[PDB]
């Protein structure tokens, strides 16, 4: 039992619990103990006889909870799936694309190990209206989304939008704005044209509400 | 305005009124 | 109900003047509390 | 507060739309200090002989003792300052006290004292609801947005949240 | 006249500004000094910018401040509905 | 908190030098004001940009009454009182 044997198997077990926080705040259904489970029950499913993790087993699928249906009727299911490959190669990102698919799913993860192919990432936005996005797995390892400084952020629906427009009598170009590049976009995985509104503590009113858009 | 001149016409109107004046002296 | 409570507070004030000041004022300001309402 | 092109720097200028030159240094009593001190300093319980109000003090002190609905009003305003003290710990991780706010309360309570020459050797005559009524309308009679949607009210308390709590604390 | 706001749908503070209060007041003593009629008891002065104190004082001065939003909307409030601190 | 603000309200951080405010979508003249004033003329030119007129700095150059605090409303006239007195 060599020592980079159990260190990638923490990092890994890691990049999974920060994988689920995600889906969750996403607006899906996890329970809090999936999100809790201790490395003991991963390593006991998760490990072969010899201890290599079998990333392959660990695809699932996601449905969405009755409030984020109520608020977001549009939204649908998710896949997540690994790659056991040091790096991907066309044909496992086409065999990917094609399950994706055929499933008829509206948004997929798909997580890599180290590198992928310049042709691999060329079929991403080939399959319209469904949208897929990669996460490096050492960008995952730790949550960003608890730290301290990080503020909380939700998203808002057409109606919310269009009705804080109409109250502060604004077109959309003058309110602040937020990249796609930004991590937190990435993590709720704010689309061009969505509005981001941010609860923030204050010196000199306790609780202050700011909003954004992404550009 | 007639209402009040009716009030005072009663005598328990006068009495509670020197009793709260008899109290008033008291303290 | 301010009746009996007037009589009974006039009373423990005739029985018992002997009482030390701050029961005294305390007890007018009672019965001031009970004919201001 | 926005710009010659009509863009929103800030939703409210400062977060609490307030004047730069009306506003002084006060301390928030609640934040600091020990259980017990809270306790013995803000609980007042009618049922208890450990919490109740001297007679001597209230007017009507002798009859309000053992009533219903006067513990359970001051059973809400206790529930509120603890929210209040578990907020106000929430912000500020520090635990300092000292902030700067509107409106002086301590000088005015002093002048309200100075002028009517209140002695304090004699009960007052003042009513729990009384007071506790005046509390909640005086704060719902602070404004600074004068909106009508839901938007512009959570606004507006979010706005007046900090001067709320700071005025329960002192009344 | 699309802009225009209804007196009822009027969401601006109801006291006036020390802009609004100088910019009154510096009209008002423009407009004495140009010989205009004066609309109160005037009593042993000769200084329009006093008349024209004088005349706020008694909430008298017949003009409408007009506000401008940011979208080009306006709210007009007269000169007499105006709170004016002391 | 202002500053701090406009620092970082284009979605990333703009910092206060001609790259930063200079480059930004303001006014012709506005920006022209400080430092790079005959290259951004040029390119003004050359690029057809329309000016609007309506900060401190254009109302200045025209001589004219910026809207600045008590310039910030109009004084009209109410007929009816008038009339009333």
């Amino acid at each position: 039992m060599d020592q980079e044997n159990e260190r990638n198997i923490s990092r890994l077990w890691r990049a999974f619990r920060t994988v689920k926080e995600m889906v969750k705040d996403r607006g899906y259904f996890i329970t809090q103990e999936e999100v809790e489970l201790p490395l003991e029950d991963f390593k006991a499913k998760y490990c072969d006889s010899m201890g290599r993790p079998q990333r392959k087993m660990m695809s699932f699928q996601a449905n969405p909870t009755e409030e984020s249906i109520s608020k977001f009727p549009d939204m649908g299911s998710l896949w997540v799936e690994f790659c056991d490959e040091p790096s991907v190669g066309v044909k496992t990102m086409k065999t990917f694309v094609i399950h994706i698919q055929e499933k008829n799913f509206q948004t997929g993860i798909f997580v890599y190990q180290n590198n992928i192919t310049p042709s691999a990432m060329k079929l991403v936005p080939s399959i319209p209206p469904a949208t897929i996005e990669t996460f490096n797995e050492a960008a995952l390892v730790v949550n960003i989304t608890h730290h301290e400084l990080v503020p909380k952020h939700i998203r808002l629906s057409s109606d919310e939008k269009r009705e804080l427009l109409k109250r502060y009598r604004l077109k959309e170009s003058q309110l602040p704005r937020i990249q796609r590049a930004d991590p937190v976009a990435l993590y709720l995985g704010l689309k061009r044209g969505e509005v981001v509104k941010i609860i923030r503590k204050s010196e000199t009113s306790g609780r202050y509400a700011s909003y954004r858009i992404c550009m | 305005t007639n209402s009040e001149d009716k009030l005072s016409k009663v005598q328990l109107y006068e009495d509670l009124c020197r009793y709260e004046d008899t109290l008033s002296k008291l303290v | 109900e301010f009746i009996p409570h007037i009589f009974y507070s006039l009373h423990q004030i005739r029985k018992d003047p002997n009482n030390l000041s701050n029961q005294l004022e305390t007890l007018t300001g009672s019965i001031r509390h009970r004919l201001k309402l | 507060t926005r710009n010659s092109l009509g863009n929103v720097i800030q939703f409210i200028y400062g977060e609490d739309g307030m004047d730069a030159a009306h506003i002084e240094k006060q301390s928030l009593d609640t934040i600091g200090g020990s259980d017990a001190a809270f306790e013995k300093r803000y609980r007042v319980d009618l049922l208890n002989t450990d919490h109740t109000l001297d007679p001597s003090l209230l007017e009507s002190g002798s009859e309000i003792l053992g009533d219903l609905k006067l513990q359970v009003l001051l059973d809400e305003e206790y529930k509120q300052l603890v929210k209040d003290r578990k907020f106000l710990r929430e912000v500020f991780v520090d635990g300092e006290a000292n902030w700067p706010l509107p409106v002086n309360i301590r000088r005015i309570i002093q002048n309200a004292q100075q002028t009517f020459h209140i002695d304090h050797t004699k009960p007052s005559d003042l009513t729990i609801k009384d007071i506790v009524l005046g509390v909640k309308d005086l704060q719902e009679n602070l404004l600074v947005l004068r909106g009508k949607n839901e938007i512009i009210q959570n606004a507006q308390r979010d706005a007046v949240t900090l001067f709320c709590c700071l005025l329960r604390s002192r009344l | 006249k699309e802009k225009a706001i209804p007196k009822d749908q009027r969401a601006t503070t109801p006291y006036m500004t020390k802009y609004e209060r100088a910019r009154i007041l510096g009209t008002r003593a423009l407009q004495i000094s140009m010989n205009a009629p004066v609309f109160v008891d005037l009593e042993g002065e000769t200084d329009p910018l006093r008349i024209a104190m004088k005349e706020l004082a008694e909430k008298k001065i017949p003009l409408v401040i007009r506000r401008y939003l940011p979208d080009g909307s306006f709210e007009d409030w007269s000169v007499e509905e105006l709170i004016v601190d002391l | 908190a202002l500053l701090v603000d406009v620092m970082t309200t284009q979605g990333g951080l703009t910092s206060v030098t001609r790259h930063g405010f200079n480059r930004s979508n303001t006014g012709a003249l506005m920006r022209c004001s400080f430092e790079e004033t005959v290259e951004i003329l040029f390119e003004a030119g050359a690029s057809a940009e329309l000016d609007d007129c309506r900060g401190v700095s254009e109302n200045v150059i025209l001589g004219q009454m910026a809207p600045i605090g008590t310039g910030a409303f109009d004084v009209m006239i109410d007929e009816e009182s008038l009339v009333k007195y």
